[PDB]
């Protein structure tokens, strides 16, 4: 799998331990317990990782059928669908519609499926920290290009383009060298994306963490930033995780499940996608919907 | 430079 020119030298943590499910009755009153909280809570941020595409044929890394779980093991990992090919899930949906409320203030993910930038999720109030496989940047001037397909290199490389971006004063082409977005191990986060991560969740009142180990730093530790400043801290995963002790609440069940339990108790519609839609800018914000009923 | 790591 690091065929495509990545390190061999990565720690790939603790793959393949074995997934939790908390039974149905404590699952319904643990998402009652969320949407509340959700509403009750100004500034919301949530963190996703691989876990929030599986639904969609996307592996995960440390699952029981992870990538790095798999290859740990000496076995091919199993990909259902390709990158192009895979559909956004109830939870990038679900994701969606909090930011267009307000009930969602900023998104951290540390996914490279491209599938938040193509559920249509705005681009400014998204921290993708790992990077994404549809977006190539100039080494000179730093402008971004959002693809239709992958760029089609990992670990930082160089992809074959030029930028094509003519300057304030000439307007003439910068032709720098256009590079993946994608991170190998031990390669620096993006500035920017982390600066805002890290704001995001200093400031935030509520993190909720979805479908992430939160084995990987900085990303994975964001989340607790939230609580040293007096937030709460939800987690939202199957295995268990490498913060759950410090977790307000924890909830083992699957991501689609919860998020689809979450927009019924908060009252609100799941939107489906028409087909990959980049939104650079976040729209005006829609007004705060009706007030949550309490629990019968 | 903060990197993508575990930490140990
Ligand atoms: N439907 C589901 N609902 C809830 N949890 C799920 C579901 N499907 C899988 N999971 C859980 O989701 C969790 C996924 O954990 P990991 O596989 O470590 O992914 P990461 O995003 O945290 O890894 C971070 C970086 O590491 C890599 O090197 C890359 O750079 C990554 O960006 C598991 O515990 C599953 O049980
Ligand atoms: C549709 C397409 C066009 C291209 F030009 C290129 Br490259 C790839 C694709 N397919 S993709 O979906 O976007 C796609 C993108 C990235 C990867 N990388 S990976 O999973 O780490 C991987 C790396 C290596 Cl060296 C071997 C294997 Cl078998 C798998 C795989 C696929 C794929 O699933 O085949
Ligand atoms: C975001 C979900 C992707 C899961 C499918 C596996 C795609 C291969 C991703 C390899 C990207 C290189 C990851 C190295 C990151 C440094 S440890
Ligand atoms: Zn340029």
């Amino acid at each position: 799998n690091y065929a495509a020119g990545l390190s061999p030298y990565a720690d790939k943590g603790k793959c393949g331990l074995p997934e939790i499910f908390d039974p149905p009755e404590e699952l319904e009153r643990k998402v009652w317990e969320l949407a509340r909280l959700v509403w009750q809570s100004s500034s919301v941020v949530f963190h996703t990782g691989a876990g929030i595409s599986t639904a969609s044929g996307i592996p995960d890394f440390r699952g029981p059928h992870g990538v790095w779980t798999m290859e740990e093991r000496g076995l091919a990992p199993k990909f259902d669908t390709t990158f192009e090919s895979a559909r956004p899930t109830q939870t990038h949906m679900a994701l969606v519609q909090l930011e267009r409320v307000g009930l969602l203030r900023f998104l951290v993910s540390q996914n490279v499926d491209g599938l938040h930038v193509r559920s249509g999720f705005p681009r400014d109030k998204l921290a993708e920290l790992h990077g994404n496989m549809f977006v190539e940047e100039c080494a000179k001037c730093k402008t971004q290009y959002v693809r239709d397909t992958v760029v089609g290199t990992m670990g930082l490389k160089a992809t074959g383009r030029l930028c094509t971006v003519a300057k304030a004063r000439g307007l003439r082409a910068c032709r720098g060298e256009l590079r993946d977005t994608i991170l190998d191990w031990e390669d620096s986060l993006p500035d920017r994306d982390l600066a805002l991560a890290d704001e995001a969740s200093r400031n935030a009142d509520l993190s909720i963490t979805l479908g992430t180990s939160l084995q990987i730093r900085p990303s994975g530790n964001l989340p607790l930033a939230t609580k040293r400043r007096g937030g709460r801290l939800v987690i939202v995963n199957l295995q268990p995780t490498k913060h759950d002790r410090h977790a307000d609440l924890r909830i083992h069940g699957y991501v689609d499940e919860v998020m689809t339990r979450l927009m019924k108790h908060l009252g609100l519609e799941i939107p489906a996608w028409d087909g990959p839609r980049v939104l650079e800018r976040a729209l005006p914000p829609l007004p705060r919907p009706p007030t949550p009923k309490l629990e019968p | 430079t903060a990197r993508k790591s575990t930490g140990g």
